[PDB]
């Protein structure tokens, strides 16, 4: 349970501008993301993710470290955006985008476990705001004018979409992503047998629940994932 | 991991079956309308619809409900106990279908006066603006705020009304509405004492 009072201390501290050298900043340019960090020296090294992680598997030591040391701050801004505190939340979301977090998540040649670190902090940080809030899958009180005379699962969907707030979503692709990697994951022949792709499914399936629950999925769309879990499941 | 992960997809499922409930409802409602506005612009015919429906398109499983038996069952073996709990859960709700549905449609409220529909959106719009109000608390707790939070608090309370045969149609309404749920975390609401605005919009959500 997140404590408000050290989480605002470290919020402070940490997001100090004078302290903007012990974070590693990451800049989209044309597309392509580039990490920047300073070393201990007053030095400057900008490098593609891509090429980190050619690197890392490649063996090298140093962007292995700059690798696992951008993880773990994917990790702690994570965790500083827990229970809703916007201090921070705010400030990750100026600095990572939807459209960069995504871009980051669907890439398949990054290490699994900065996939999972970028799906928990896009869970974090965008997923849960003050836009979206929990909605009761049964509602008990039904105007008589809305009732149909003919209803489908089409026309279903169609009324769920007229009662939701926000006409553009930002999460179609992130939605479309879980759908995809849970077919690939259900196309495994194991489950659930590497230990890196099990964080990440972990990750993309928290991701998926939280979405659920905030209403973001159709009435169709749930019914085609269903399959597709309890697949995953057995 | 692995247990996390099945537990949270068992969460799932059990959102999906409650959207399922959801749409039997609903199907149960657009038939009784036809009937009603057909009839009177028969009931074999509805009784035989509402029995077809239970199980084609609204499985779980591809199955035919087989699927969802046999993850039941093998989640059930696992050591984990809240997974186990879940499953056992699930398996027991998965043959009582009928009874939940027809105990949910017990309890339909259809708003039909005119009068109701100007009830519901107002009491809508309130509920709304007053759960958009406690969410952004650290706002608010130490401004026009205040005055907003007292003015919802007085229109709910007027629109509570009076009279036994209209107060209990206005409170099946506010419970369908959970406006019961809004004005707990309302009193959760960390308060400094001291603050006279504080206990008075306390006093009205009393």
């Amino acid at each position: 349970i997140a404590i408000p009072v050290t989480q605002e201390l470290i919020c402070k501290c940490v997001l100090d501008p004078k302290n903007s050298d012990i974070l590693i900043r990451t800049e989209l340019r044309p597309e392509e993301v580039w990490l920047t960090w300073t070393d201990k020296n007053n030095e400057h090294h900008e490098k593609s993710v891509r090429q980190l992680a050619q690197e890392a598997r490649a063996g090298n030591a140093h962007d292995e470290n700059v690798l696992s040391y951008y993880r773990y701050q994917l990790k702690l801004f994570a965790r500083m955006c827990l229970d809703r505190q916007y201090l921070a939340i705010d400030e990750i979301s100026q600095q990572l985008g939807v459209d960069l977090i995504f871009l980051c998540m669907a890439d398949e040649m990054l290490p699994f476990d900065l996939r999972a670190s970028f799906c928990h902090l896009m869970l974090h940080v965008h997923v849960d705001r003050d836009p979206q809030e929990l909605v009761t899958p049964v509602k008990f009180a039904r105007l008589w004018t809305e009732i149909p005379t003919a209803i489908t699962i089409k026309d279903y969907d169609s009324n769920l979409n007229a009662s939701r707030d926000d006409k553009k979503n930002k999460f179609a692709n992130t939605m479309e992503f879980v759908e995809d990697y849970l077919n690939n994951v259900v196309s495994e022949a194991v489950p659930f047998a590497n230990e890196e792709k099990n964080k990440l499914t972990f990750e993309v399936v928290s991701l998926a629940h939280n979405l659920i629950y905030f209403g973001f999925y159709s009435f169709s769309e749930l019914l085609r994932l269903t399959r597709t879990l309890l697949g995953i499941i057995d | 991991v692995v247990m996390e992960t099945k537990l949270k997809i068992l969460e799932i499922l059990q959102f999906i079956l409650n959207v399922r409930l959801d749409y039997r409802i609903s199907y149960l409602l657009s038939v009784f309308k036809k009937e009603f506005v057909e009839v009177f612009p028969n009931l074999d015919r509805i009784g035989e619809q509402a029995e077809a429906m239970f199980g084609s398109m609204l499985e779980v499983d591809d199955e035919g409900g087989r699927m969802f038996l046999r993850v039941l069952i093998h989640l059930t073996m696992h050591d984990y106990a809240p997974l186990v709990s879940g499953a056992l859960q699930l398996l027991f709700k998965h043959f009582s279908q009928r009874q939940e549905a027809m105990h949910t449609f017990k309890q339909v409220q259809l708003l039909i006066s005119a009068q109701d529909v100007e009830n519901y959106k107002v009491i809508k719009s309130e509920l709304d603006r007053l759960r958009t109000m406690v969410e952004k608390s650290e706002l608010w707790v130490d401004s026009e705020n205040y005055q907003i939070v007292k003015g919802i608090l007085e229109r709910l309370n007027k629109m509570c009304g009076v009279g036994e045969q209209m107060r209990k149609k206005q409170q099946r309404l506010l419970k369908n509405m959970d406006a019961h749920k809004v004005m707990l975390d309302l009193l959760q609401i960390p308060y400094d004492k001291g603050d006279a605005k504080m206990m008075e919009i306390l006093r009205y959500t009393h």
